[PDB]
RNA sequence: AGUAGAAACAAGGAGUUUU
RNA sequence: UAAACUCCUGCUUUUGCU
């Protein structure tokens, strides 16, 4: 039975003019459909409709990118412009420890200079960064002269390093009733992000992440013996895959981003108070098979007390570069470029020397950002699963051995390039890298703006394929779909590039 | 004994242990999962986070007794703090390092008997054999298929009932004890636990795991058996299938049921095919059932099935001496009769020329659904003791009995004409026409039969025209038994003869089995039925039949073009285009093949209409035997499921769509291959 | 040259390479601060699309709730929850006329699931909202706190193990005004030391009484906690997910029991199962629409989606459905299904945490609770949030917000789907009586529709007839995110469809790796995920021995257990080589302690140690055959071979995995932030009890396999067994019958302690 | 500063001592 | 009162007490 509290609120739980449930319970039993559907469509408005406009090939307007300043570098290390301070073949004196692998690299770099700021940090205290590098350049030499043999290295808290690592810049949690009358006690800045625009550089990051290299970047585990025919046909399919994924520069960024986020996550777990030092190491096997240990630069971890899932670990990234910041300064708004050295290069005609920089930058990851850099090796899966599935669309075509079909002709049939000479088709080995270089940058620059873009940029992608396949498509208000995308193109360089590809796609899918 | 003291020793402490006095049946039933610490929303980060702590693992307090805190290396391998929420302490993974190199070594040789099902899989795989890749497309079927049911096919609660006995018997609470088959199998399992070791309770609920019949919907492109279901990914795929024969005992009960369903996909393939007398022999040499071919299984099999015995007698092997009629097993226990060729006028005054059996004969009617004894006279049913599982099975058994007795009451009960002309060029027989009519509706037949009073003595009750039992009165001659009909008969094998029409004739010429006697039930396979030709395309689906046929023309076009030019009859008698002809209109039977063979003969004489569009488009039609027709043969109707979706004579269609610029063929949507540019170029 | 990869759709069709446009590789978006701004932007949005129903005021609640259905018809394309009761009943009076006898059949199993279910069915699931502590307690502790509220109340009436008397007294709990709940607060003591002569402090927890009202319990009984939908993908914004209360899900379990039982008897809801049956149902009806495929029809499909699907429902027409789909059913059964659409139609969402304020002068932060929002100097807020409070400041009751229109996430599905498919039932041609007719499927909110009619004018007249049918019931299809085209190309919860052959690419691969539950049992579930997704989620052969190859590469990074043949160093390398040189079975040693990787794609279904068993020399597996196992803590059947790994199709899914008990299946560390709360007393009292509850559960054998359901009084419960332990040892045994008298003596000695 | 994006982090939390 | 040192915690830090 429904008692004298719930049965009374069993009356407001009804449609209006039904003031008793037991009357309403004895209303539906005497129900039969009179035909009140079209009786209500006679009563509804004729304006409530879902009229289809046709979706012609002159219908899709291109996406309008936002307008503002050019977009800054936001990846938590450098991408196209790091520098491989390399000791080659570590057997002895290059050991398994990363911090002693650091010391031998710049001992093998001969030309060092005095630190002078090339471009200043436009809104941060510039001499704190040049005193930061002078600390660690003296602090990493505080272990190669002293044989007490440490494993990791702790910075000590200066005045310049407390600044760039957010030391006690947090407002302390007062009670609200302690100081109500503060004239500017506001709710936080909950505003929109200030929009940026598309600059020329994030395209040039993607071109370099597409192209090959002379190193072999992934060496990975083994599996059991292929004494089945599926395991012989898949391992021939897979050792064709890593013939262009070992030598691809976007796997330099995977095996960095795995390593930086691994070392940050482990050093955040032990050293929750002091400022550790972390080098940035990638180990590159070569063409022939002699190994190498590259160094890219250092990282000074901040205070890491991660009480939520997305509290931020501040840190400072020192990276060795060769690219002049004065060449294109619409990119490095967040950096403080020093100038530390010089080397000799080898020209095909002669030889040349040219200086060396150091890009210093205050950063931050959450725990989530530096977990999802450790599963960045799943860029390889998502980039393999298409050329896996690009055997399914070629399954019914040939009905035979067909890994023997792709990599054995250079029948460059897949359109990738844009050029003055048109679109430039590519081979599958070129395509296996672009789908990898797209899949890396979906994790380095991964924002919410990329999620909410490609959800309703897919629904604009599907119907242009329905239009090219002459399926006679039709929307309901496509114009309102375009203000669902351009809502999400706000300020990060990758999403403003994906739309800029997509506008370059809609002008090639409709000719 | 000694456990009970500490059950008392805690009590003279404070009221901490004396709220456990107050803790209910329910509260301990709920606090057994009492988690102050919630379930991890993202455990993948917590494992990557806590493994960098110096002590991630909680191991219980016995580690402080049995494992040193000092190893040879220099690390400290457990910690003296307690876990939050237990007396359990926190350890490092160097504890697990220590235990697996320096821990106690116990030699229980019956630890494989604990996890016996997993070692069966290794036994299936290491002793299994692979076949080569059959590059065929995936047309997967997504069905709820069983995973590892195991022994006796026992209910999921009843699986826990026999486990509840063998863990400790005093907690069973089973209102239903057991059946007789469970009474022996639990006695064997009873001593096996002492045979394991002094054993935990975990050996009990792994024996529970091999009894759980899990049924999980999975896309099964191939066989669906609890020996093939655990692989399911090794075998099936994109461009390809992997033939896979795992080791172990190939069973005895339902390799029959594996063979029956594979047989019917060759007989029904043959009835559309132009030559059942050659193709069913020819498809025996390519079909494999679990690697073991159909040629090897049929010989050692004394199981009588209609399509199987056709596959037996095609190869030169015997069948039994039991004649069939409407797909039932009929055994002559007594009596004899002679044939007499007589014509009867039905209720629609339709002449049916029937073979009158002049002589009293006593039969045993055994069906898939019924078991009966028919006492039959000249054009008359004397007596029918009949049994079956339900009254609809009794409905089938009486209707088959009322037709075969050939009485004038059944003949004058026909309402309308009979044109069950089956899918074929030939015709049929008046016996099988009279079955289907009254198997559709026999209510008027039930009233014209005759109703008589009965005597119920030993549970021998009757049946009424409204298909209801009655102890008072009943239909004439038919008595329905409450018990089962005693059969116990065995039949010797006799060499029998067969024709092209699959009409199985004995020494005397009596037609025993036929494609009309083939039952229409299409069962669920068990052993992967793998055909080496193209006769899996109908199993795939009517849609696929149309797709994969125009696929096959493309790759082998240079085989086809020479067979187009030189020998079209060899091109037409291919068994791969006979897959198409199951979908051909029967009203347009031979009409289409009439025109295409001439339209090709038009194209061979003109030498300049070598077009490559219509040659692809109409070549599957000429596999049928052609006929003379009037000039109206141009609405080319092609069956898909239900609707006869058309193809035009000129241009494209929704069914057959060809794009000249793309040079790709769109067949009911799907893109089929890519034809080479050469037969567009030449003439 | 300029390189873009999104131009490879110019050759590959879009549904064949659609997985490139799933950025599921990067992190998902998380909410940082609260859901307070997100809840109020849903209580606003519900009371905007329903803004014309009559505003009642609840008698026992004081809630100013809205009563929006069977109101004025919508007269624009903006979404609207004004559902028509004479068309909700009508459009599923046609549910039984297509599939005959669904409702009274499906109640009959539901009348049997109600007659065998314990309370233990509702103690499993997500974290819930208790009303005792006003916090997301997990599903055991919230149930096992509200029950001894009734015991600390006068009327328990619930301890009979079944949940229906537990669902009798939650109605009866709304009668007793004085609801004397338990409060514990933390204090300090003062003890001495005899060895060092020092006098230090000691922490302990006190006890406090507390009472409620009927305008204070009923709100907390009808309170939905509003979280934020963390890690949703495909939305720039976020949304509120609702956590139902403790009393509510007891009634809601029966309501989705019935409503799932409908959809398994229907054939257009792919939701009551996983994704593989959904691909069957999807490709079923593209062929079911080629049944009446005539010589000239036109069949356009609709790749639908429903916008604002959760705000535009109303549990008042859920009550209209489950009053109708329980026609001529017993009085108690129609009543017990009816409480849950009642106490959703009076539900009162909390407003989450609040807001964090910032001083730009004093450099101070603070945060208010969400309850203070009834009384705040409104210039504390920026111009966006200030708009959101003023539109629901009339709706704040007791720190909650009266939200009677609309459902929201994490609360209940599968009955609004029954509604959503019943409109799709109505397009069956026997019901249209016109040339156009439609069918399709209905997921949670993403639907797909296929309509056909002999020309474009018919389809245009068939699409809007559907759209104006769904408007009668508050189903508002997304005009943004949907489109039409011919058959063979659509999607349905991202199950894309290209001319017949689906590419799944939904719940792509958030995991493929070490989802650490244990050290072995995340390899046994590790290689199971590569196994199961070769079947379910369709990854091919080479990516299966890539996702295995790399699975091990971070199986060995989290658990540090590299080979000895790699001379690299970590916390141990040396004594591994003791296993290497001594065991003649070098290449059969187990990989959770530095072994080879014998796995490949012939043998994922085989577990780890049963793979590496017919090679090992007797020492190692004999060192693994020790059943003592300080690293196992032999689990319960609900937790034996169960890991909770989330897909993108549902909120949670447990999937099993063939894991042999081994020394690597250990339980990870409990979080320790509860030690610094003022809620310490929920642990130090109860940490002692599963030390000793499982000392009882030694004395029953089946207690660690089956739920023991008998009398109360655990202390009295084993001594009833102990005296039937006594006589069957007395009548026959190996032990002496004088030691029997020692077993006798303990029994009354227990009772001598009162 | 920085991370970040519609609200957050920039340690929280307990003790003692000195205008 | 401003400075330093002392212990716990890293999903439970979302909030009920004295």
């Amino acid at each position: 039975e429904i008692t004298g509290t719930m049965c009374r609120l069993a009356d407001q739980s009804l449609p209006p003019n039904f003031s008793s449930l037991e009357k309403f319970r004895a209303y539906v039993d005497g129900f039969e459909p009179n035909g009140c559907i079209e009786g209500k469509l006679s009563q509804m408005s004729k304006e409530v409709n879902a009229r289809i406009e046709p979706f012609l090939k002159t219908t899709p307007r291109p996406l309008r990118l936002p307008d503002g300043p050019p977009c800054s570098q936001r990846s938590k290390f450098l991408l196209m412009d790091a520098l491989k301070l390399s000791i080659e073949d570590p057997s002895h004196e290059g050991e398994g420890i990363p911090l002693y692998d650091a010391i031998k690299c710049m001992k093998t770099f001969f030309g060092w200079k005095e630190p002078n700021i090339v471009k200043p940090h436009e809104k941060g205290i510039n001499p704190n960064y040049l005193l930061a590098w002078k600390q660690v350049l003296a602090e990493l030499q505080d272990i190669e002269n002293e044989e007490k043999i440490p494993k990791t290295k702790n910075m000590r808290k200066t005045s310049q390093l407390k600044w760039a690592l957010g030391e006690n810049m947090a407002p302390e949690k007062v009670d609200f009733e302690d100081c109500k009358d503060v004239s500017d006690l506001r709710q936080y800045d909950s505003d929109e992000p200030k929009p940026r625009s598309l600059a020329s550089w994030i395209q040039s990051e993607f071109n370099k992440a597409c192209e090959l290299t002379d190193s072999s970047w992934i060496e990975l585990d083994e599996i059991g013996e292929d004494v089945a025919p599926i395991e012989h046909i898949a391992s021939m399919r897979r050792n064709y895959f890593t013939a262009e994924v070992s030598h691809c520069r976007a796997t330099e960024y995977i095996m960095k981003g795995v390593y930086i986020n691994t070392a940050l996550l482990n050093a955040s777990c032990a050293a929750m108070d002091d400022f550790q030092l972390i080098p940035m190491i990638s180990k590159c096997r070569t063409k022939e098979g002699r190994r190498k240990t590259n160094l890219y630069g250092f990282i000074i971890k901040g205070r890491s007390h991660l009480r939520n899932d997305t509290d931020v670990v501040n840190f400072v990234s020192m990276e060795f570069s060769l690219t002049d910041p004065r060449l294109e300064p619409h990119k490095w708004e967040k950096y403080c470029v020093l100038e530390i050295g010089d080397m000799l290069l080898r020209t095909a005609i002669g030889q040349v020397s040219r200086p060396m920089f150091l890009y210093v930058r205050t950063n931050g990851t959450s725990k989530i950002k530096m977990k999802w850099g450790m599963e960045m090796r799943r860029c390889l899966l998502q980039s393999l699963q298409q050329i896996e599935s690009m055997i399914e669309a070629e399954s019914s075509v040939k009905e035979k051995d067909m890994t023997k079909e792709f990599f054995e002709n250079k029948s460059e049939t897949w359109p990738i390039g844009e050029s003055p000479k048109g679109m430039e088709e590519g081979s599958i080995g070129k395509v296996c890298r672009t789908l990898l270089a797209k899949s890396v940058f979906n994790s380095l620059y991964a924002s919410p703006q990329l999620e909410g873009f490609s959800a309703e940029s897919r629904k604009l992608l599907l119907i242009v394929q329905a239009l090219r396949d002459n399926l006679e498509p039709g929307t309901f208000d496509l114009g309102g779909l375009y203000e669902a995308i351009e809502e999400c193109l706000i300020n990060d360089p990758w999403v403003l590039l994906n739309a800029s590809w997509f506008n370059s796609f809609l002008t090639h899918a409709l000719k | 004994m000694e456990r009970i003291k500490e059950l008392r020793d805690l009590m003279s402490q404070s009221r901490t242990r004396e709220i456990l006095t107050k803790t209910t049946v329910d509260h301990m039933a709920i606090i057994k999962k009492y988690t102050s610490g919630r379930q991890e929303k993202n455990p993948a980060l917590r494992m990557k986070w806590m493994m960098a702590m110096k002590y991630p693992i909680t191991a219980d307090k016995r580690i402080m007794e049995m494992i040193p805190e000092r190893n040879e290396q220099g690390q400290t391998l457990w910690s003296k703090t307690n876990d939050a929420g237990s007396d359990r302490v926190m350890v490092s993974p160097l504890a697990v390092t220590w235990w697996n190199r320096n821990g106690p070594t116990t030699s229980t040789v019956h630890y494989p008997k604990v996890y016996k099902t997993y070692f069966e899989k290794v036994e299936r795989l290491k002793h299994g054999t692979f076949g080569p890749v059959h590059f065929r497309n995936q047309v997967k079927i997504r069905r709820r298929v069983d995973i590892n049911p195991g022994h006796a096919d026992l209910s999921a609660k009843e699986a826990q009932d026999v486990i509840m006995e063998v863990v400790f018997p005093n907690e069973v609470g089973a209102r239903i004890l057991t059946s007789e088959s469970q009474l022996t199998i639990t006695k064997e399992k009873k001593e096996e636990l002492q045979d394991c070791k002094i054993a935990p309770l975990m050996v009990a609920y792994m024996l529970e795991r091999e009894l759980v019949r899990k049924t999980r919907f999975l896309p099964v492109a191939g066989g669906t058996s609890s020996v093939y279901i655990e692989v399911l990914h090794l075998t099936q795929g994109t461009c390809w299938e992997q033939m896979y024969t795992p080791g172990g005992e190939v069973r005895n009960d339902d390799v029959d049921q594996s063979l029956i369903i594979a047989a019917r996909n060759i007989v029904r393939r043959a009835t559309v095919s132009a030559d059942p007398l050659a193709s069913l022999l020819e498809m025996c040499h390519s079909t494999q059932i679990g690697g073991i071919r159909m040629v090897d299984i049929l010989r050692q099999n004394p199981t009588e099935e209609q399509a199987v015995d056709i596959c037996k007698a095609a190869m030169g092997l015997r069948i039994s001496s039991s004649f069939s009629f409407g797909g039932f097993t009929f055994k002559r226990t007594s009596g004899s009769s002679v044939k007499k060729e007589e014509e009867v006028l039905t209720g629609n005054l339709q002449t049916l020329k029937i073979r009158v059996h002049e002589g009293y004969e006593e039969f045993t009617m055994v069906g898939r659904r019924a078991t009966a004894i028919l006492r039959k006279a000249t054009r008359r049913l004397i007596q029918l003791i009949v049994s079956g599982r339900d009254e609809q099975s009794i409905a089938e058994a009486i209707i088959v009995a009322m037709v075969f007795s050939q009485e004038d009451c059944m003949i004058k009960a026909v309402r309308g004409d009979l044109n069950f002309v089956n899918r074929a060029n030939q015709r049929l027989n008046p016996m099988h026409q009279l079955l289907r009519h009254f198997q559709k509706d026999a209510k008027v037949l039930f009233q014209n039969w005759g109703i008589e009073p009965i005597d119920n003595v030993m549970g021998m009750i009757g049946i009424l025209p409204d298909m209801t039992p009655s102890a008072e009165m009943s239909l004439r001659g038919v008595r329905v038994s409450k018990m089962g009909v005693d059969e116990y008969s065995s039949t010797e094998r006799v060499v029998v003869s067969i024709d092209r029409f699959l009409r199985v004739r004995d020494q005397q010429g009596n037609v025993l089995l036929s494609p009309e006697e083939v039952s229409e039930t299409q069962g669920t396979e068990k052993l992967t039925i793998t055909y080496s030709s193209s006769m899996m395309w109908e199993i795939n689906g009517p849609e696929s039949v149309l797709v994969n046929t125009y696929q096959w023309i493309i790759r082998n076009w240079e085989t086809v073009k020479i067979q187009w030019s030189q020998d079209p009859t060899m091109l037409y008698n291919k068994m791969e285009f006979e897959s198409f002809q199951s979908l051909v209109p029967k009203a347009a039977r031979g009409q289409y093949s009439g025109f295409v063979r001439t339209l090709f003969q038009q194209m061979r004489d003109v030498l300049g209409t070598f077009d490559t569009v219509q040659i692809i488009k109409l070549l599957p039609f000429a596999a049928a035997p052609p006929e003379q027709s009037r000039m109206q043969f141009s609405s080319l109707t092609v069956n898909v499921r239900g609707s006869g979706m058309r193809i035009l004579v000129r241009g494209n269609s929704p069914v057959f769509n060809y794009n000249k610029a793309t040079k790709r063929l769109t067949v009911l949507g799907k893109d089929a291959g890519a034809l080479t540019e050469d037969p567009d170029e030449g003439t | 040259m300029d390189v873009n990869p999104t131009l490879l759709f110019l050759k590959v069709p879009a549904q064949n390479a659609i997985s490139t446009t799933f950025p599921y590789t990067g992190d998902p978006p998380y909410s940082h601060g609260t859901g307070t701004g997100y809840t109020m932007d849903t209580v606003n949005r519900t009371h905007q699309y329903s803004e014309k129903g009559k505003w009642t005021t609840n008698t026992e609640t004081g809630a100013p709730q809205l009563n929006p259905i069977d109101g004025p018809l919508p007269e624009d394309n903006e979404p609207s929850g004004y559902a028509q009761t004479d068309c909700v009943l009508e459009a599923m009076a046609f549910l039984e006329k297509s599939h005959p006898g669904i409702f009274e059949n499906s109640c009959l199993e539901t009348m049997e699931i109600v007659q065998q279910t314990r309370v233990d069915k509702l103690t499993q699931g997500r974290q819930t909202y208790d009303w005792t502590l006003n916090r997301n307690q997990p599903a055991a502790t919230a149930l096992a706190n509200t029950i001894e509220v009734f015991r600390s109340n006068g009327l328990t009436a619930n301890e009979s193990g079944r949940l229906i008397d537990f669902l009798k007294d939650v109605m009866e709990s709304m009668d007793k005004g004085e609801m004397e709940i338990i409060t514990h607060f933390q204090r300090k003591r003062r003890v001495r030391d005899n060895m060092t002569k020092k006098m230090v402090t000691q922490r302990t927890i006190g006890k406090k009484k507390q009472r409620l009202n009927k305008r204070s319990y009923l709100i907390r009984a009808l309170t939905l906690n509003t979280m934020t939908k963390d890690a949703e993908r495909g939305k720039l914004k976020r949304r509120a997910i609702a956590t139902p209360g403790m009393q509510i899900r007891g009634f809601v379990y029966f309501v989705e029991t019935l409503a799932r039982s409908i959809c398994e008897k229907l054939e257009q809801s792919g939701l009551p199962v996983g994704g593989n049956e959904k691909k069957a149902k999807l490709a079923n009806v593209v062929r079911k629409m080629m049944t009446n495929s005539q010589d000239t029809e036109l069949s356009f499909t609709i790749t639908g989606d429903n916008t604002k699907w959760n705000e535009n429902q109303n549990p008042r027409m859920f009550l209209a459905m489950i009053t109708y789909i329980t026609r001529n059913q017993p009085e108690w059964f129609r009543n017990v299904l009816s409480i849950a659409p009642i106490m959703f139609s009076n539900k009162m969402a909390r407003l989450g945490k609040g807001y964090m304020f910032e001083s730009k002068s004093m450099k101070l932060r603070t945060q208010i609770p969400a309850e203070m929002l009834a009384s705040i100097d409104l210039k504390y807020f920026n111009e966006s949030t200030r708009k959101k409070i003023e539109k629901i400041r009339p709706l704040l009751i007791d720190g909650t917000a009266s939200l009677s229109p609309g459902m929201m996430m994490g609360m209940f599905n599968m009955l609004s789907t029954v509604l959503g498919v019943s409109i799709l039932n109505l397009g069956q041609k026997r019901y249209t009586k016109t040339t156009y007719w439609w069918d399709g499927l209905q997921s949670s909110d993403d639907f797909a529709l296929i309509v056909n009619a002999p020309n474009h004018e018919g389809i245009q007249a068939g699409v809007d007839r559907f759209y104006r049918t769904c408007k009668l019931v508050g189903i508002n299809m997304s005009k943004k995110k949907s489109y039409i085209n011919r058959t063979g190309t659509f999607e349905f919860t991202s199950f894309f469809y290209r001319y017949g052959f689906v590419a799944n690419f939904s719940m792509e691969l958030p995991s493929f790796g070490v989802s650490g539950i244990n050290e072995s049992a995340d390899m046994s579930i590790g290689v199971t995920v590569i196994k199961n997704n070769m079947i379910n989620n369709d990854l091919g052969p080479a990516t299966a021995q890539m996702a295995l190859q790399l699975f091990i590469k971070d199986y060995r990074y989290t658990y540090r257990c590299h080979r000895g043949d790699t001379q690299i160093q970590t916390r141990r390398s040396f004594e591994l080589k003791k296993l290497w040189e001594q065991t003649r079975s070098k290449a059969g040693l187990l990989v959770s302690d530095g072994g080879p990787n014998l796995y490949n794609i012939r043998n994922l279904h085989i577990p780890e140690v049963c793979l590496k068993w017919e090679l090992m020399d007797e020492d190692y597996q004999g060192r693994l055959c020790n059943p003592l196992n300080p690293f196992v803590s032999h689990k319960e059947i609900e937790s034996v071979n169960n890991a909770v790994v989330m897909p993108a199709h549902g909120p949670a899914k447990s999937m099993e995995y063939d894991a042999v008990a081994t020394t690597h299946s250990w339980i990870p560390k409990r979080n320790r932030s509860i030690l610094n709360t003022s809620q310490r007393g929920i642990l130090e009292d109860e940490q002692m009890y599963q030390k000793c509850c499982n000392l009882f559960e030694k004395f029953f054998p089946s207690s660690s396999y089956r739920r023991p359901v008998g009398i109360s009084s655990m202390v009295e419960a084993m001594v009833s067994r102990a005296r039937i332990d006594a006589r069957i040892d007395f009548e026959s045994g190996r032990i002496k019958k004088e030691e029997f008298a020692e077993i006798m003596k303990i029994c009354s000695t227990i009772e001598e302690l009162r």
